[PDB]
């Protein structure tokens, strides 16, 4: 399986310092050169520059020439990509991606395209981390036809992003419905989310949404009773 | 201690066309050049940036051996500061180019009495080829204004052709195997050694 | 340093061929190949063209990549749903020590859904939030195309202006749009309104549900 697996998510404050992983597998790693792309939020794709993993040579962009610095090492077939004094502006996924051409010569390089992708990394360059506050959205006392009922889960007021909503442990899966957060003035984020159920159920099924805010590493479970 | 498969390279039963070139990395071996001398007389042997007497005295970072196959007339091209086909459209070599170029006639193995097909070279492109640059591209060249759309016709060429081999051609147009072994000098350790180290 | 200049967005309907443009210079289309990726929402980018008109293994053949000048081209010919993505270009700068230049992005949109009504669903504030001295109104709205609407909320039919937060369309996994819009309240504003209301225009017509305070409920 050819495959480029990298580190998992990153949060870090401004100025400090980050280092990402990227391991190869499936294919010799010293035989392609491996590139480095990142992306900001809603942005197109940015180039950040390439090593040569059989010598460790590289060759940096203008704009990251000083801040980045790429190593390799064989040993466990990882390359590494550290940044140095983050700005809110390098709050980004982070891929590795491989160059498509075997047996370059560093001295005589082409590049031809990118064949091989990382998942990505995330790195978000935030100054504080706050927990978010989950309350929960009762099912509406008037029973609507078909018999279903929508219990809701508000998560509010959180920073900086992601949060993931379960319902049940996971047990609970189907017309789960978790919507996009909104960007506050305040700066914080919400979301909501929502799950349509049998309102017969509403009397023998316990709901509850776990709510996990990873850069706070908090993890909150909350019932959602049907209570008017 | 373990030899470079040099041989592998030279002894492939069907090469690379020029236009998509091959290339293998020698590396983590004993290089020493005499097994390639098991393919008889050599049309070309010629080496540049080396002395020739210490190809078996040296130690480099890698080796590059890249194959193809070319007319007789053509191998003179493959040499540094040489023009042409097969130097601008096919496989370029730089001015500083450190290493060898090695061709043998293969009439007997790359041709047919019908006309071999498969090697192919390119015959239009629109900038020369850098240095080692490797060109794969299919698509119709177009040689006025108006567009191609795709399809071969007046001033739109299929880019690439066949040499059409045959037995009974002259020895300028028989097919020559060509491997040039270009030896790679960087800042990190020297896996490719002679025998004399 | 450099920019390749493709077109912000792009569409067409299923089954048409569509083309994404690609304007560079001649330190980098035109002096070598371009390559093409596509990228799904919350993926990675997936290498379509290479070597200015070579497809991967396992690319579809209604894709195809063209380069002519200091330009390039895209053309995905029987367009599918599954094509609506972003499409980048990039090649080789020999500007400097030399770089990879990205193009900008071109969102393709596949066209030709039928047009779905918004649905609407209203929470009243949480019993366990309004005794933290806070009360928030959600309102949802899911299962809509095309992906523009505007929200109007309404206290006692007094059209409220601050205190509301309101997302920009996403798409849902049934290629149908979602948003949400949260209204802000001080409890003492929840129990001096008798009712609120949360209205969803779209494509001319309005859906709208209404909460109602009432202690105990
Ligand atoms: C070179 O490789 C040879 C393999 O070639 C195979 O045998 C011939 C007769 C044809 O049928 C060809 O199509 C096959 O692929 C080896 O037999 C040979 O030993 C190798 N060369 C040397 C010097 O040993």
């Amino acid at each position: 399986q050819v495959q480029l697996v990298q580190s998992g998510a990153e949060v870090k404050k401004p100025g400090a310092s980050v280092k990402v992983s990227c391991k190869a597998s499936g294919y010799t790693f010293t035989d392609y050169f491996l590139h480095w792309v990142r992306q900001a939020p809603g942005q197109g794709l940015e180039w950040m520059g390439w090593i040569n993993p059989d010598s460790g040579g590289t060759n940096y962009a203008q704009r990251f020439q000083g801040r980045v610095t790429m190593t390799r090492d064989t040993s466990i077939s990882t390359a590494y990509m550290e940044v140095s004094r983050l700005r809110s502006d390098d709050t980004a996924v982070y891929y590795c991606a491989r160059d498509n051409e075997r047996y370059q010569m560093q001295n005589y390089y082409h590049y031809y395209g990118m064949d091989v992708w990382g998942q990505g990394t995330t790195v978000t360059v935030v100054s504080r981390r706050l927990p978010p506050s989950v309350f929960p959205l009762a099912p509406s006392s008037k029973s609507t036809s078909g018999g279903t009922a929508a219990l809701g889960c508000l998560v509010k007021d959180y920073f900086p992003e992601p949060v993931t909503v379960s319902w049940n442990s996971g047990a609970l899966t189907s017309g789960v419905h978790t919507f996009p957060a909104v960007l506050q003035s305040s700066g914080l984020y919400s979301l909501s989310s929502v799950v349509t159920v049998p309102s017969s159920s509403l009397g023998t099924q316990t709901y509850i949404c776990n709510v996990n805010h990873k850069p706070s590493n908090t993890k909150v479970d909350k019932k959602v009773e049907p209570k008017s | 201690t373990n030899l470079c498969p040099f041989h592998e390279v030279f002894n492939a039963t069907t090469f690379a066309s020029v236009y998509a070139w091959n290339r293998k990395r020698i590396s983590n071996c004993v290089a020493d050049y005499s097994v390639i001398y098991n393919f008889a007389p050599f049309f070309a042997f010629k080496c540049y940036g080396v002395s020739p007497t210490k190809l078996n005295d040296l130690c480099f970072t890698n080796v590059y051996a890249d194959s193809f196959v070319i007319r007789g007339n053509e191998v003179s091209q493959i040499a540094p500061g040489q023009t042409g086909n097969i130097a601008d459209y096919n496989y370029k070599l730089p001015d500083d180019f450190t290493g060898c170029v090695i061709a043998w006639n293969s009439n007997k193995l790359d041709s047919t009495p019908s006309g071999n097909y498969n090697y192919r070279y390119r015959l239009f492109r629109k900038s020369k080829l850098k240095p080692f640059e490797r060109d794969i591209s299919t698509e119709i060249y177009q040689a006025g204004n108006k567009p191609c759309n795709g399809v071969a016709g007046p001033n739109c060429y299929s880019p690439l052709q066949s040499y059409g081999f045959r037995p009974t051609y002259g020895v300028g147009h028989q097919p020559y195997r060509v491997v040039v072994l270009s030896f790679e000098l960087l800042h990190a350790p020297a896996t490719v050694c002679g025998p004399k180290k | 340093q450099s920019v390749l200049t493709q077109p912000p967005s792009a569409s067409g309907t299923p089954g048409q061929r569509v083309t994404i443009s690609c304007s560079g210079s001649s330190s980098n289309i035109g002096s070598n190949t371009v390559n093409w990726y596509q990228q799904l929402p919350g993926t990675a980018p997936k290498l379509l063209i290479y070597s200015n008109n070579q497809r991967p293994s396992g690319v579809p053949d209604r894709f195809s990549g063209s380069k002519s000048g200091t330009s390039a081209s895209l053309a995905i010919s029987g367009l599918q749903s599954e094509d609506e993505a972003d499409y980048y270009c990039a090649a080789w700068d020999d500007s400097l020590n030399g770089y990879v230049v990205f193009g900008g992005g071109t969102k393709l949109t596949v066209l030709g859904q039928p047009k779905a009504a918004p649905s609407v669903t209203l929470f009243p504030p949480s019993s366990e939030e309004l005794q933290a001295n806070k009360a928030t109104l959600v309102c949802l709205i899911s299962d809509f195309y095309p992906g523009a609407v505007t929200v109007a909320w309404k206290a006692d039919s007094s059209p409220v202006k601050a205190g509301v937060e309101t997302t920009t369309p996403s798409k849902q996994s049934n290629n149908k749009y979602a948003a949400s819009s949260y209204l802000s309240l001080t409890p003492e504003q929840w129990k001096s309104h008798r009712s609120y209301s949360c209205q969803v225009t779209h494509e001319g017509s309005t859906v709208e549900k209404t909460v109602a305070p009432t202690e105990c409920s």
